[PDB]
């Protein structure tokens, strides 16, 4: 009853993300702010 | 319980030609005769010659005669009418059908000529005849002029028609169609269950199965084994999430 | 069993697109329960849950609002329509509901030859995408209108059938009358007005075999292309007539319809040229220059664009058959004068095999052997007869035409109709000395019918075994086959199989081009393994052939330049469990390459297991 | 091997009567042993349908006889064959069992017939199994009915004829799946046997002996016979067929009338004039339209269900108990605890 | 006027009783008897208001699949000899009129035998109702209305009487439909159309009224292409 | 069929991926509040009771055609696991 | 007004230039969207009555399958260009219009080369007529009438000069009518009939006002069923 290994199941895409320009900036700005002091 | 005839239902001749209702049309644009005598059901020619039982399209002219020269006959087994019997009668149901026509005090058509035109281009009325005589001629062979209904134009080409019968038959359990959204669940097997009022889940099947297999409906496939039929804690929060 | 799922009898949906697909509201309402009690809430119709189902536990109580939440709720959601035995992945499919009254399901044309459904009760279930997921798949990867060519062959599945090409055959056919006087206009002037007036007489028709133009087209020339179906409104010219037009560069000779045809399709997609270079107006179109069409146009313009295109032919199809008055009659199934003919000289020369055995010459099977020879090439006359007797006299007549075009119709059941079925088979399997003079036309007689039935049995007792059979099959192919899943990158792996252009053996020895299907099948879309320069262009490296190359090909082979063809394949695979890109090829249902995740090994195990359904099932062994 | 009454309509409900079976008390022909009893054998002339039988796994084991078959002493169906001695055709009948069928060179009914001399010197005849063609002089037996080849219920079709066996019986079992209309009709053209199917299957109600009708109501027709004695003869109202379809009797002859014996009072469920009935004569094109006719699709005018034309009374039966639990008998009173 | 206008539509009208009325109309120019017969016949059927027997009562009878004693013919054998029923009011101020009729013994019922109403009248009086035997007590109301086209029972629902029974509603005053379109000859030029429309009508209304109402609801049609947007 | 599937297909490396895409945009769709998206200004997604589907119908008939913009970005490993639903928390109201 | 007349049909129209013009109306009630559409399509292409080449002469040519020195186009090629050639009159005095036209040596032949004629215009001014060498003449008389619907150059047979050759009759500002019966859901019944129908006009007049003049010959004809006889 587990997910099926043949279609989207696949391997190669059951991980991708996706990502708003708005959302691209927010996260970087997020490794901007890593730098201490 | 009173059941008038519906979409859903079947019926079928006895020869075989057996099928669905699909549309119910109103008198206003269904195919319609020269005098005003609308059909009530359009049978598809396509469904004949591969399948092969012309005697459905004999019935139908000897139908015609019988129409208007209002009287039922007896055809035996393979005794019965003849093909030139049958020609005989039409013959005699030109006279009914065009005879009145001409003493009720009008002629041809400008549609029944053009439809001519296209008849003899065809090669079902002998070149040189006068309409009159070529539609005794058309007739005789079984079918006649129609005219649309919808835009009173004529429909290129004579077409048959007739007195068929027809048979409605009998709806079983199963037509009534079994849409079920929750209900019971068998006590050893966790699976859906149905019975009085409740539907009863539909069964997919191994060959449905790959079917998705093949598709890369692997969400879909797992649902169907999970969620919709065995995943107890599953369809619960299931439920109540889509809720 | 499914939790949302559903089930009711099928009906037509003539004006529905493969889109989408005709679902009772009634039917709707419960599967989409859920989701409709909380659509209920979200509007004023219901405070809660538990109120919006008390609200609906009762038919009579329902407010039209609730339609309207639901008829909401269903918005851009699809569900799945399944068919009695599944037997490949078109057996499932997606479309978007259109709610509607009552009981029955409202199926697309089209698509009722992926599912091997007909409309004499048979019934479809339905299932419901619930997740977000299920969903985004069902309606991207599982829906109709998208999986149009089939996973067997790179032919497509939405391929006008029966009442469609009927309708578009009808359009463009042309047609010929009466050869009297001289057809010689190519020549003489004289000749153009001559036979112009003869023709307003009543010795030379609109159609004569004139070579260069009957007068039917020394009468009338049309200037622009709309001109032409005017004149056919006004009942100047029947759509199947031989006139002249004038086109974008050219003074084409081509009958109305002909000209109309070109114009649906032009119309369909606007790449009016486009659609010019992808059809041959040159011929009836019958279903196989149709699933070209269709092809065709899935290659050059794209998939969605293909769509329209299908349900366009859908129509006209449906509207043009309706008016052509096509109609079964029984003075329609012509027998030909020649029937009598060959009876009677096949007649007495049996006469001749019986007073060669009354002698004592032919041996008691010598006898039986000799008369049967007689029948099956007497009967095969009567065939090509019935056929000439129409080809030559009626090209309309209506049993013809529907089997021409793809329509509807088998030379030899034409054959059983107006010419005669001839030999029906004993119980065990000799057949009968005697055949069956009769056609379906005249009575078959009380006798010649009994003698027919016994093969009839044998095809329905043949006929319930591979319904269990045709499965014994598949399911053998998928226990092996269903790990099989295409999960790479290119397999390294450059060990090939070259595909042989010739066969050896049909007579002896003698060296043959392989028949352009069997090639077809061979490599079509497949992946050359190593270069190929051959009449000119340079097949490049690891490149997908298409059709249109494996047209090349063999037609290079016709010229004697290849003998053979590299090429990668699953019999040469890498990849432990699994396939790769570059060794299945093409085809996915879709024409580009194949992609990656698509499990191979059941549509493989698939295409396969359903037509064997129609071979033969005597001994397995 | 007892079965539920095919009551769709009475035709229906006769040939369930009339059915034979393969499987059954598991020592005879059971699952397995198939193709070679399946199919049909030579023999099966005027002894078994051809046609009628099923269709699927369970094919050709359950098929019912035919029309002039019979189970002499020992269920030997022995179909009719009538006597030719010499180029003399008779009126009488011999029912020969299977066996001795093959001993005679026997002819068909199709053979010109003059009324006992045989017409053509080349006329068919098929000896055992074997179709041929022999003399008028070797013509020892001929076939008595282009009936008694197949059953009642194929009987039923107007030009057999002409139609592929194969859709043919189609047409058989579509007819016992014919349901009773309100307004019934009988076929533009029939075969000959509408009347007898009615009258043998027990529809309609015929009149015993000669005389005339005292009164006539919806529910009797009491006859007053010449003898001097007069019976009420009551009509099934509306009755609950096993499978849902209604049958009445619906008294066909006025007040005080002088009935010929053996003629209608009433019609059965399905008859109209003493003939069988079922569906609706109606006038039909026979051509294509949009889609709505498409593969196997109708289209049907509205002006169809205007008149109650193909309108059908049904009858289903819900039933609910009383049961004895533990926990307190379960009664049954107007009161439902909750709501409305 | 002379020339081209006096050559104008000579209407000639030839009726027989309200059922039958034939209609001629020529001369006109090409393809147009068709262009009009065809529009008037699609809305002569479809678009014309009428009368049907829209609900009964008998007094005894509580469901539509009873059958009354005496009574040879069934409930559902009368109510639907009720929609065979034509009747015919002359004003608006009747909208939904009850006949009434009550017979008893030996007689046969005929719809003559309903009570008369001031402003309706019954033109199917010969009409087989019933036919009562001995103690045979037949007492019903039966309602009539004024509506458009085809009502199912199951969609109205009328309720006078709890114990009543709806019946579907056979509301087209018209029976059917038919035109001819001869050509006629007119000195000059051969090709003309005339156009002879035959129309048929269960008496409630006239085939004149009836072809005007028709004509009306074409021209009130053909108005509503005034307003662009 | 339905809009540029064609130019969809051809937008990703694999058909599989398109529609897994599609699926995760029309879940963020929803999930933090249906306007997390990038197109709604000028010609947007429209339903005709009213105008109104302007604000929740079909999730991923919006993801498609965003998606066929080229504004979004789907990547096998574009931005990290669980810092992506964070962000995305603090940037879209609507809950 | 509010329910059942305040239901009417929205006349909705979309129209860009004078060719194409869309025409959507709805609600109708039941299959009447095609007892519109028919018939306004029937006259739209017949009715409107327009202008067409009637016949020409060209002056050194006898029959229509001639070729002239200096002119690449044969005389067949150049009499169906003249069908392709849309003229407008203004009023009624002007029947049958000839328009002349002559020019010589290397120039092309435009349809605005036809010496003006005072209450004649030619919307089909850059037309291409022919295509003159050296040495080329061409001097034509090509007659216009004002007709209806399509008239072979068989039927008609004009005979202005007896060298002259008739052309077929091209009638109708009208190119293309269409149209489609979709259905359209109104709250309580779903049967609804829509209809929007298509008109394609030459330029000459436009969708709108062809559409008014169609529906209105409809109206007059309405009318002409009057006065009984
Ligand atoms: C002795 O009562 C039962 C024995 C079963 O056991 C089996 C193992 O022995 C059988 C024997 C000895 C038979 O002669 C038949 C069948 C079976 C069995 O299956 C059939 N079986 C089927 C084949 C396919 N299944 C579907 C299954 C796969 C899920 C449905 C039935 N049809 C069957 C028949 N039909 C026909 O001839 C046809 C072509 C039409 C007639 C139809 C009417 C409508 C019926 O006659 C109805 C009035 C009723 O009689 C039956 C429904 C009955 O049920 C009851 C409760 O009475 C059974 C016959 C049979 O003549
Ligand atoms: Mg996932
Ligand atoms: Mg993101
Ligand atoms: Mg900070
Ligand atoms: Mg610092
Ligand atoms: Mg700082
Ligand atoms: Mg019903
Ligand atoms: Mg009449
Ligand atoms: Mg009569
Ligand atoms: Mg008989
Ligand atoms: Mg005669
Ligand atoms: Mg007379
Ligand atoms: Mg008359
Ligand atoms: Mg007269
Ligand atoms: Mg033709
Ligand atoms: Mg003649
Ligand atoms: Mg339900
Ligand atoms: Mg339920
Ligand atoms: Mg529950
Ligand atoms: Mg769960
Ligand atoms: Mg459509
Ligand atoms: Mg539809
Ligand atoms: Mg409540
Ligand atoms: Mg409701
Ligand atoms: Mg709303
Ligand atoms: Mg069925
Ligand atoms: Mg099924
Ligand atoms: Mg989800
Ligand atoms: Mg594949
Ligand atoms: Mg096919
Ligand atoms: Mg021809
Ligand atoms: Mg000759
Ligand atoms: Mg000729
Ligand atoms: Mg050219
Ligand atoms: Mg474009
Ligand atoms: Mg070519
Ligand atoms: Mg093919
Ligand atoms: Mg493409
Ligand atoms: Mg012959
Ligand atoms: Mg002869
Ligand atoms: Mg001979
Ligand atoms: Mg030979
Ligand atoms: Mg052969
Ligand atoms: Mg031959
Ligand atoms: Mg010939
Ligand atoms: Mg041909
Ligand atoms: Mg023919
Ligand atoms: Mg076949
Ligand atoms: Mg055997
Ligand atoms: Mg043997
Ligand atoms: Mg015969
Ligand atoms: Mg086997
Ligand atoms: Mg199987
Ligand atoms: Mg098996
Ligand atoms: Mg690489
Ligand atoms: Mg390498
Ligand atoms: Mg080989
Ligand atoms: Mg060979
Ligand atoms: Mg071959
Ligand atoms: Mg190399
Ligand atoms: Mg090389
Ligand atoms: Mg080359
Ligand atoms: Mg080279
Ligand atoms: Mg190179
Ligand atoms: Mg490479
Ligand atoms: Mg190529
Ligand atoms: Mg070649
Ligand atoms: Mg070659
Ligand atoms: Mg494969
Ligand atoms: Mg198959
Ligand atoms: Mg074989
Ligand atoms: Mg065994
Ligand atoms: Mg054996
Ligand atoms: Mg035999
Ligand atoms: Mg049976
Ligand atoms: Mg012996
Ligand atoms: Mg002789
Ligand atoms: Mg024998
Ligand atoms: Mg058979
Ligand atoms: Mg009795
Ligand atoms: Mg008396
Ligand atoms: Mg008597
Ligand atoms: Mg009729
Ligand atoms: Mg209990
Ligand atoms: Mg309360
Ligand atoms: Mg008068
Ligand atoms: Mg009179
Ligand atoms: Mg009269
Ligand atoms: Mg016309
Ligand atoms: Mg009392
Ligand atoms: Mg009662
Ligand atoms: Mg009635
Ligand atoms: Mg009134
Ligand atoms: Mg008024
Ligand atoms: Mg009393
Ligand atoms: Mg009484
Ligand atoms: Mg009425
Ligand atoms: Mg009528
Ligand atoms: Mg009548
Ligand atoms: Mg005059
Ligand atoms: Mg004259
Ligand atoms: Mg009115
Ligand atoms: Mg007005
Ligand atoms: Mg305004
Ligand atoms: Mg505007
Ligand atoms: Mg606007
Ligand atoms: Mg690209
Ligand atoms: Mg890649
Ligand atoms: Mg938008
Ligand atoms: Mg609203
Ligand atoms: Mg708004
Ligand atoms: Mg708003
Ligand atoms: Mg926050
Ligand atoms: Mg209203
Ligand atoms: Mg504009
Ligand atoms: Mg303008
Ligand atoms: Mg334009
Ligand atoms: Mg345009
Ligand atoms: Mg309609
Ligand atoms: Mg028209
Ligand atoms: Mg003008
Ligand atoms: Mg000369
Ligand atoms: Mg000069
Ligand atoms: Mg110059
Ligand atoms: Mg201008
Ligand atoms: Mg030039
Ligand atoms: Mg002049
Ligand atoms: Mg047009
Ligand atoms: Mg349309
Ligand atoms: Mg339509
Ligand atoms: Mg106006
Ligand atoms: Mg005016
Ligand atoms: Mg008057
Ligand atoms: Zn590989």
């Amino acid at each position: 009853g587990r997910l099926i290994p043949a279609g989207t199941g696949s391997d190669f895409v059951r991980f991708t993300q996706v990502v708003d320009q708005k959302t691209l900036k927010a996260i970087e700005e997020a490794r901007k702010e890593a730098v201490e002091a | 319980q009173k059941r008038k005839l519906q979409v859903g239902d079947k019926l079928a001749n006895r020869h075989g030609n057996k099928g669905v209702v699909a549309k119910i049309l109103p008198v206003e644009d269904m195919p319609h005769l020269p005098d005003g005598t609308p059909v009530d059901v359009i049978l598809n020619p396509l469904g004949v010659p591969s399948r092969m039982n012309l005697g459905q399209i004999l019935e139908t002219h000897l139908g015609l005669a019988g129409y208007f020269l209002g009287q039922r006959y007896i055809s035996p087994i393979f005794d019965g009418a003849k093909e030139p019997e049958i020609k005989e009668l039409l013959a005699q149901a030109f006279e009914v059908y065009f005879g009145k026509r001409k003493g009720e005090g009008f002629g041809v058509d400008k549609r029944e000529v053009e439809v001519l035109r296209r008849a003899e281009k065809l090669g079902l009325v002998t070149p040189g005849k006068t309409p009159e005589e070529q539609l005794k001629e058309l007739f005789l062979q079984g079918k006649v002029v129609l005219y649309d209904g919808r835009t009173g134009e004529p429909i290129e080409g004579p077409i048959v028609v007739g007195q068929m019968f027809i048979m409605k038959l009998y709806h079983m359990v199963e037509d009534k169609m079994h849409a079920r959204s929750t209900g019971p669940y068998s006590l050893i097997t966790q699976q859906p269950l149905g019975g009085k009022a409740q539907f009863g889940g539909q069964r997919f099947g191994e060959m449905e199965v790959w079917a998705l297999e093949a598709y890369g409906a692997a969400h879909t496939l797992q649902e169907m084994l999970t969620l919709k039929s065995d995943d107890i804690e599953g369809r619960n929060a299931a439920y109540e999430a889509i809720i | 069993r499914v939790d949302y799922s559903g089930r009711s009898v099928i009906v037509v949906g003539p004006q529905l697109k493969l889109h989408q697909c005709g679902l009772p509201k009634r039917m709707a309402l419960e599967l989409f329960k859920p989701f409709l009690l909380k659509k209920m809430e979200e509007k004023g119709i219901a405070p809660n849950v538990k109120a919006a189902r008390r609200m609906l536990e009762r038919q009579r109580d329902i407010k039209d609002e609730v339609w309207d939440a639901l008829e909401e709720v269903i918005h851009g959601k699809v569900v799945l329509l399944n068919r009695a035995p599944t037997l490949h992945r078109l057996g499932i499919q997606a479309f978007q509901p259109v709610l509607v009254e009552g009981q029955s399901i409202q199926l697309h044309p089209l698509v009722c030859e992926a599912f091997n459904a007909d409309f004499d009760g048979d019934q479809m279930a339905v299932h419901v995408p619930l997740s977000s997921f299920a969903q985004a798949e069902a309606r991207i990867q599982m829906l109709s209108a998208h999986n149009l060519l089939s996973p067997a062959s790179g032919e497509p599945l939405a391929k006008p059938s029966r009442d469609i090409i009927l309708g578009l055959y009808y359009i463009t056919q042309v047609r010929k009358e009466k050869k009297g006087a001289g057809l010689e206009f190519a020549t003489p002037e004289e000749a153009l007005a001559a036979h112009e007036r003869g023709e307003v007489a009543l010795n030379a028709p609109i159609k004569v075999a004139g070579r260069e133009t009957s007068v039917g087209r020394l009468k009338y020339v049309f200037a622009n292309p709309d001109e032409a179906l005017l004149a056919v409104a006004h009942g100047i010219v029947d759509l199947q007539d031989v006139v002249t037009v004038r086109y974008m560069g050219k003074r084409l000779e081509t009958s109305p319809g002909r000209i109309l045809f070109a114009r649906i399709v032009a119309e369909a997609v606007e790449d009016e040229k486009v659609a010019w270079e992808l059809i041959q107006l040159d011929v009836p179109q019958e279903k196989n220059s149709l699933k070209d069409l269709v092809y065709q146009a899935f290659l050059r313009l794209g998939m969605e664009k293909t769509a329209r295109l299908l349900d366009a032919l859908k129509y006209y199809g449906f509207t043009f058959s309706t008016t052509s008055g096509i109609t079964i009659g029984i003075d329609d199934a012509v027998i030909p004068e020649e029937k009598k003919q060959y009876l009677e000289e096949a007649d007495r020369k049996l006469l001749q095999i019986e007073q060669a055995y009354e002698m004592g010459f032919l041996t008691d099977r010598e006898r039986y052997d000799q008369i049967l020879q007689l029948w099956t090439e007497t009967t095969e006359k009567v065939t090509q007869a019935v056929f000439k007797n129409f080809e030559e006299n009626y090209p309309f007549n209506p049993l013809y035409v529907m089997a021409q075009s793809g329509a509807r119709g088998n030379p030899q059941q034409i054959r059983q109709l107006c010419g005669l079925r001839g030999l029906m088979q004993k119980p065990s399997g000799e057949t009968f000395e005697v055949p069956v003079r009769s056609s379906f036309r005249e009575g078959l007689t009380v006798l010649e019918y009994f003698i027919s039935s016994h093969g009839a049995r044998k095809g329905g007792a043949d006929t319930a075994l591979r319904t269990a059979d045709s499965g014994y099959l598949t399911r053998k192919l998928v226990d092996v086959t269903h790990e099989i899943v295409v999960r790479e990158a290119d397999c390294g792996t450059t060990n090939y199989i070259s595909v042989p252009l010739f066969q050896p053996d049909e007579v002896t020895r003698s060296l043959r081009l392989r028949k352009r299907a069997d090639i077809e099948a061979g490599l079509y879309g497949r992946v050359l393994a190593r270069e190929v320069e051959v009449l000119g262009v340079r097949l490049e490296e690891g490149r997908y052939l298409s059709m249109d190359d494996v047209h090349l090909l063999i037609k290079a082979a016709e010229a004697g330049e290849i003998q053979e063809v590299p090429v990668r394949s699953p019999l040469t695979c890498q990849t432990r469990y699994g396939v790769c890109q570059k060794c299945y090829g093409y085809d996915l249902s879709m024409a580009r390459p194949v992609s990656i995740g698509e499990a191979v090994g059941i549509v493989a195990a698939q295409s396969i297991g359903e037509p064997g359904t129609q071979l033969t099932m005597r001994t397995f062994h | 091997l007892s079965q539920f009454k095919d009551e769709t309509n009475p035709l229906s409900s006769l040939r369930h009567k009339r059915r034979i079976s393969a499987l059954g008390p598991g020592g005879l022909t059971r699952e397995r042993a198939g193709f070679d009893v399946r199919d049909v054998h030579r023999t099966h002339y005027g002894r078994i349908c051809p046609v009628e039988t099923p269709e699927g796994a369970n094919i050709g084991l359950i098929t019912s006889l035919a029309a002039y078959a019979r189970v002499d002493e020992l269920g030997f169906i022995r179909t009719p064959y009538r006597r030719v001695v010499g180029g003399v055709v008779t009126d009488e009948v011999v029912y020969m069992t299977a066996t001795e069928e093959d001993r005679y060179t026997i002819a068909q009914a199709n053979t010109p017939l003059e009324g006992n001399r045989i017409a053509a010197e080349r006329v068919v005849a098929r000896r055992k199994g074997e179709p041929v063609i022999v003399s008028p002089e070797e013509v020892e037996f001929m076939d008595v009915s282009p009936k008694q080849v197949f059953s009642v219920n194929t009987n039923l079709i107007p030009f057999l004829e002409h139609d592929d066996a194969n859709r043919a019986l189609m047409g058989s079992n579509m007819q016992t799946q014919a349901v009773p209309l309100i307004r019934a009709q009988a076929p533009v053209v029939m075969t000959g046997l509408e009347e007898r199917v009615v009258r043998d299957s027990l529809a309609a109600l015929y009149a015993e002996e000669d005389g005339e009708v005292a009164k006539v109501d919806g529910n009797r027709i009491v006859v007053r016979y010449e003898d001097g004695r007069l019976v009420e003869y009551p009509l099934r109202r509306f009755y609950r067929s096993n499978q849902g379809t209604a049958l009445d009797q619906r008294p066909r002859v006025v007040v005080g009338q002088r009935v010929r014996k053996g003629d209608l009072l009433a019609d059965g469920p399905a008859s109209e004039n003493g003939f069988l009935a079922l569906g609706q004569n109606v006038l039909v094109a026979i051509m294509p339209f949009d889609g709505y006719n498409f593969e196997d699709a109708i289209v049907i005018s509205e002006e169809l269900l205007k008149r109650d034309f193909y309108t059908s009374i049904h009858i289903e039966r819900y039933e609910i108990e009383a049961r004895d639990t533990k926990l307190g008998p379960e009664r049954i009173t107007r009161d439902i605890p909750h709501l409305s | 006027m002379l020339d081209s206008k006096l050559k104008a539509p000579v209407f000639t009208v030839r009726t027989q009783g309200r059922e039958y009325g034939e209609f001629v109309l020529e001369p006109l120019e090409r393809g147009f008897g068709v262009t009009l017969g065809n529009p008037l016949r699609r809305i002569l059927l479809s678009s014309i208001p009428g009368t049907a027997v829209t609900s009964v009562y008998i007094e005894d009878v509580l469901h539509e699949f009873s059958t009354i004693p005496g009574v040879k013919e069934d409930v559902v054998e009368i109510i639907l000899n009720l929609k065979e029923l034509v009747v015919r009011f002359l004003n608006p101020s009747l909208q939904t009129v009850t006949l009434l009729l009550k017979a008893e013994g030996p007689k046969e019922v005929k719809a003559r035998d309903f009570l008369p109403v001031a402003d309706v009248e019954i033109m199917n009086p010969d009409l087989h109702i019933a036919t009562l035997e001995e103690g045979g007590r037949l007492n019903m109301e039966v309602r009539v209305d004024r509506g458009v086209g085809y009502v199912p029972a199951e969609k109205h629902g009328i309720k006078d009487r709890i114990n009543a029974i709806p019946v579907d509603a056979v509301f087209s005053p018209v029976r059917r439909v038919a035109f001819q379109v001869e050509d006629t000859r007119l000195g000059q030029r051969t090709d003309l159309d005339k156009l002879t429309l035959r129309i048929w009508t269960d008496g409630s209304v006239t085939p004149l009224e009836a072809l005007n109402q028709a004509v009306e609801i074409l021209r009130e049609h053909l108005t509503y292409f005034s307003n662009p947007q | 069929a339905e809009p540029g599937i064609d130019k969809l297909f051809g937008m990703v490396d694999s058909k599989y991926r398109l529609t897994v895409v599609v699926a995760k945009r029309a879940q963020q769709l929803l999930r933090h509040g249906f306007k997390n998206t990038v197109l709604e200004p000028e010609e947007r997604p429209k339903m005709q009771t009213l105008e109104g589907l302007f604000d929740d119908p079909n999730a991923e008939t919006w993801a498609m055609k965003e998606l066929l913009t080229g504004r979004l970005v789907f990547g096998e490993n574009l931005v990290p696991e669980d810092r992506l639903q964070k962000e995305m928390e603090r940037i879209y109201p609507g809950e």
